[PDB]
RNA sequence: AGCCGACUUAGAACUGGUGCGGACCAGGGGAAUCCGACUGUUUAAUUAAAACAAAGCAUCGCGAAGGCCCGCGGCGGGUGUU
RNA sequence: GUGCAGAUCUUGGUGGUAGUAGCAAAUAUUCAAACGAGAACUUUGAAGGCCGAAGUGGAGAAGGGUUCCAUGUGAACAGCAGUUGAACAUGGGUCAGUCGGUCCUGAGAGAUGGGCGAGCGCCGUUCCGAAGGGACGGGCGAUGGCCUCCGUUGCCCUCAGCCGAUCGAAAGGGAGUCGGGUUCAGAUCCCCGAAUCCGGAGUGGCGGAGAUGGGCGCCGCGAGGCGUCCAGUGCGGUAACGCGACCGAUCCCGGAGAAGCCGGCGGGAGCCCCGGGGAGAGUUCUCUUUUCUUUGUGAAGGGCAGGGCGCCCUGGAAUGGGUUCGCCCCGAGAGAGGGGCCCGUGCCUUGGAAAGCGUCGCGGUUCCGGCGGCGUCCGGUGAGCUCUCGCUGGCCCUUGAAAAUCCGGGGGAGAGGGUGUAAAUCUCGCGCCGGGCCGUACCCAUAUCCGCAGCAGGUCUCCAAGGUGAACAGCCUCUGGCAUGUUGGAACAAUGUAGGUAAGGGAAGUCGGCAAGCCGGAUCCGUAACUUCGGGAUAAGGAUUGGCUCUAAGGGCUG
RNA sequence: UCCGUAGCGGUCCUGACGUGCGAAUCGGUCGUCCGACCUGGGUAUAGGGGCGAAAGACUAAUCGAACCAUCUAGUAGCUGG
């Protein structure tokens, strides 16, 4: 088991169940949704984003735009930078 | 079982007519006084070694005492 | 791992033969035969899907044991009807009784001229 | 079964008491023909009806 | 075992302080909290039983009585109804059109609740498989797996 | 910024006498014809089928003192709480 | 009832076959010792093995009925043998208010009224019935005791629905018991310790509640005290509702009992997993701060986590928000704050460390719930498996029981006391007494049941470890269990039965590819004709798969 | 709905066995395995009757009319003594 920690004995040969049987896409989706919705909420009560960007990004998260936490954080920073010119030129 | 928080109600429960026996358990950081009534075993919990000894003299004389070990 | 057996002669997993696991002062795992879960009373109005509040959810013969304050709410129709359908029946009983007085007045208003 | 009734248990009690051998002193009698108990019953062989 | 729904209607007894419970066959459009009226002087609305001699010609009824006072026998399957054709004030007779199309002369004093029976169009959906027919007739009676007589022995 | 933890996925290098789902577990495939739509059922102990059933389709009777049926007989009974 | 050689004659007995067929389904036994006249088979120890948590394990239902347990025997049985047995012979063994029966009704069975019938009887279960033997308040009458005040029965007035007597479930409904110890065999039953349910009460055993408040007139400096006139069937919160009680009948309303199947998610246990501390074992030829075992608390009560709410208050929302895995919710009031209720099987405490367990050591020379010293500790995790609770959704031309029994409410007939040794009353806390009858042992299945039997058949359930692996698959192992399935030894011929392997050819065999063989998991691509557009489809076709050393990516907690 | 375990069933080898483990079993191979699914207990239908997704199947190893007793020592132009 200490070698399965490193990644040993889990190649193509020593693998008998399907990809969904070993790691279900439903629990992968549920962990990703809970992580991304936790991040969006924590960015909302910390006043980093407001109610309109939170509601806009919630539906994009549910519609599968962002693949993990980091690409969501970069996209939030890009939107904050693009809002920071609209609220600077007006 | 019932736990008596105060000392004053313990004297009434020991002075009840149906109090069959009273027994004193001496363990660490605690002294336990147990009155065996008709329905419940009433327990008084004392974390003061001075008050335990004065209460041990303050038991009523008509009640049968069994100092446990 | 200590596999455990039933403590009664009923060996079938019926609704009354329901158990739970319990750890014992002798350091062993036993079955304890549980009681069925109780239900709070449903409101006498018949429309509210929720059950009443302030009343304990027990089996029906446990209600012999309990005192009255554990079985009702200090209100008219308390412990038998929800407060929403109590106040919506107070309003209804007042307003239809008022409208009957209006109809009685309008009857005599017609009979006065005619 | 272990869930017996009173009349069944009493019938089993009598059929238990009749399943003993003959006493040794009966065939020293004068007008005697009995060699052994021919009405005996074993639980595996004869299943007693019921 | 019945395509029609039932309505539990509560009245109050005119002679005793009791609430009386009856099972009517629900006319389509009947909802809960609705007041259902009964008798000769009751108005003509859906779900409102009255004698057929009061209603005009062409009235659509259900749960019609074939004899006066037998609590409803005619046109009470789901989606079915009867139509009042004509009256006859002398001798108290009323002609009605039964859901088979055969016209019947009834007495003028028997009762029928106004409207069609709810749950209509039930035979419109095809039973797709043998299982739904099994579940249908298990709620009614042991008659469904019908063996043809030509497949039997003499 | 620090402290913690769970199993996965992908890629790369090296390496064995090309051996590697190393035991176990574990679909042979294609072109056609006949029949039955299918799922289901059937001769317990020689026939599991193309037989039966099935949904669909189509006729028949009957508006209740009635249609169909039971019963030695009753103001009898089943369908019919129709 | 009189003569046998036959009738596949009847009954009984005995031969050849013949010391023959056979004692071959489920991997397996070996060494030493003991008892004994006697050991392949009994017992003990050491091995080597198997069943491998859907068991050859631990418990029950039906059925069996003493098969259970102790001792003795080896006559007969246990298809070899037996020192052994479920065999025989002597003796023992089943302890309950809480576990079931008992009670209720289900499908249904079944009297009476009635009808039919020659008749035993049959039909019928509310249908052709004067189908209630009850209760509160009053009047009348008697009885017995502080003849005070209740109780008792006799008659009358008053009021009253039911739906059919009765039976029908050791798996449905159904109040209430758990922990330790104890036997050769019985334990939720015996003993000890903790509870709990129901029923009973004139004097009602006590305490508490009902409830002891105000005004006026005097007095007392006041603190407060006498006398009149009244009130008092509780109280708090805006509310959800809460507080230890908190009168009330005939009557009425409602609730609980009382509800299908499947999918998904969340919480809590138990088991498994990882990192350490102890205690005791195992290895140590070399290495291993190493490997294995164990490391806790009942019911009931109280408090607090946690989970749920289709509960309440403020306030009014579009630049629509909140939010799930999916959904879904909202001016019929969302978010945002503040509360309220239910379940709390989780934790803490009383129980409760006194008991239990581990380990070490003393006693009783022993017949001991014997006496002691320590310990029973600290954390982390999980699409894990099982059970349970909860939320939400899907399906139905399927909508998924009744009754016993219990409770709440609406009404207000009545009852109680005149300001107190207050009364009627109490679902509050204690105190007293009782819970009768029947079953309870054991097997529950390759030997205790049914198949003529210790018969490879059949027979309803509960629990369900580690690894590999998608897996309750197959294989190995731990706890527990067993001795290879009605015998052993020696040989290794044919023909068998059950397995395999074969050069070269590849169905030439055969009625016929019968049988056997090829293929097979997973990843990557790739996938036709036809079609009812759903499929066909794992179509067909190929490529890769080990070990080791790495890299990259996929998260929470705190500020 | 498909593969497939437990369960339910019983295709083929026309395998084993066939004075058998067995008056219908065993082995491999097989069909199905969320629904017209499997199953215990209770209850209803009784012999010219029941019940049958229909084979004249099942109705206690008995079914093109079960089983028990009686009529009955039924009759036999037929068989054997
Ligand atoms: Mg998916
Ligand atoms: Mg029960
Ligand atoms: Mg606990
Ligand atoms: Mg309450
Ligand atoms: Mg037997
Ligand atoms: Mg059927
Ligand atoms: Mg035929
Ligand atoms: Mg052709
Ligand atoms: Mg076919
Ligand atoms: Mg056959
Ligand atoms: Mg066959
Ligand atoms: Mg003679
Ligand atoms: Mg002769
Ligand atoms: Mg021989
Ligand atoms: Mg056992
Ligand atoms: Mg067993
Ligand atoms: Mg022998
Ligand atoms: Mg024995
Ligand atoms: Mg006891
Ligand atoms: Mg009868
Ligand atoms: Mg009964
Ligand atoms: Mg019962
Ligand atoms: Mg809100
Ligand atoms: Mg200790
Ligand atoms: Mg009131
Ligand atoms: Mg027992
Ligand atoms: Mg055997
Ligand atoms: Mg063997
Ligand atoms: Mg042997
Ligand atoms: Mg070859
Ligand atoms: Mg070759
Ligand atoms: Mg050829
Ligand atoms: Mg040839
Ligand atoms: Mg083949
Ligand atoms: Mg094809
Ligand atoms: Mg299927
Ligand atoms: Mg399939
Ligand atoms: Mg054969
Ligand atoms: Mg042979
Ligand atoms: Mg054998
Ligand atoms: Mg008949
Ligand atoms: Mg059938
Ligand atoms: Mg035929
Ligand atoms: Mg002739
Ligand atoms: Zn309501």
């Amino acid at each position: 088991t200490l070698a399965r920690r490193k990644g040993r004995h889990m190649g193509i040969g020593k693998r008998k169940g399907t990809a969904n049987a070993r790691m279900p896409e439903k629990v992968t989706w549920m962990r990703r949704m809970r992580i991304l919705r936790r991040l969006l909420r924590r960015y909302r009560e910390s006043k980093k984003i407001d109610r309109h960007m939170y509601h806009s990004l919630y539906l994009k998260v549910k519609g599968n735009v962002f693949k993990n936490k980091r690409i969501l954080m970069e996209h939030i920073h890009k939107l904050k930078a693009d809002k920071a010119r609209k609220k600077l030129l007006a | 079982p019932r736990k008596i928080e105060e000392i004053k109600d313990f004297l009434l429960t020991a002075r009840r007519k149906d109090a069959k026996s009273v027994k004193i358990k001496k363990n660490k950081d605690n002294v336990k006084f147990k009155v065996r009534c008709s329905r419940y075993l009433y327990t008084l919990v004392i974390t003061d070694k001075e008050k335990a000894e004065k209460l041990k003299q303050s038991l009523p004389p008509g009640l049968a005492v069994k100092e446990l070990k | 791992v200590q596999r455990l057996t039933y403590r009664r002669r009923l060996s079938y997993n019926t609704a009354s033969n329901k158990t739970r696991l319990s750890r014992t002062p002798g350091n062993r795992i036993v079955y304890l035969y549980t009681k069925k879960v109780g239900k709070a009373p449903k409101s006498a109005c018949g429309v509210c899907p929720g059950r009443l509040r302030g009343v304990r959810a027990v089996r029906p013969k446990v209600l012999m044991r309990l005192s009255k304050t554990k079985k009702h709410v200090s209100r008219a129709y308390g412990g038998s009807m929800c407060a929403k359908c109590v106040r919506d029946r107070i309003k209804r009983a007042f307003l239809i009784e008022e409208q009957k007085i209006v109809v009685k007045v309008l009857k005599a208003q017609a009979q006065s001229q005619k | 079964s272990s869930h017996k009734t009173f009349r069944i248990k009493r019938f089993l009690a009598k059929k238990q008491k009749q399943n003993r051998p003959i006493p040794q002193w009966i065939w020293m009698k004068t007008g005697n023909k009995i060699r052994y108990n021919s009405k005996r019953r074993h639980w595996r062989r004869t299943k007693l009806g019921l | 075992g019945r395509g029609a729904p039932l309505a539990k209607v509560v009245f109050r007894d005119p002679y005793r302080f009791k609430k009386r419970t009856e099972l009517f066959i629900a006319a389509e459009g009947i909802h809960t909290g609705q007041f259902v009226y009964c008798g000769k002087k009751a108005q003509l609305n859906i779900g409102n039983v009255l004698p057929v001699g009061t209603m005009p010609e062409g009235t659509i009824v259900c749960c019609l009585e074939e004899k006066p006072g037998d609590r409803g026998k005619l046109a009470r399957a789901s989606g079915n109804y009867a139509t009042v054709i004509s009256h006859n004030p002398e001798t108290k007779k009323t002609r009605v059109k039964l859901p088979s199309g055969s016209k019947k002369v009834i007495s003028s004093a028997n009762r029928a609740v106004v409207g069609v029976v709810a749950g209509g169009g039930r035979i419109d959906k095809p039973i797709l498989k043998a299982g739904r027919a099994y579940h249908k007739y298990k709620a009614k009676r042991n008659c469904w797996p019908r063996v043809r007589g030509v497949a039997m022995n003499p």
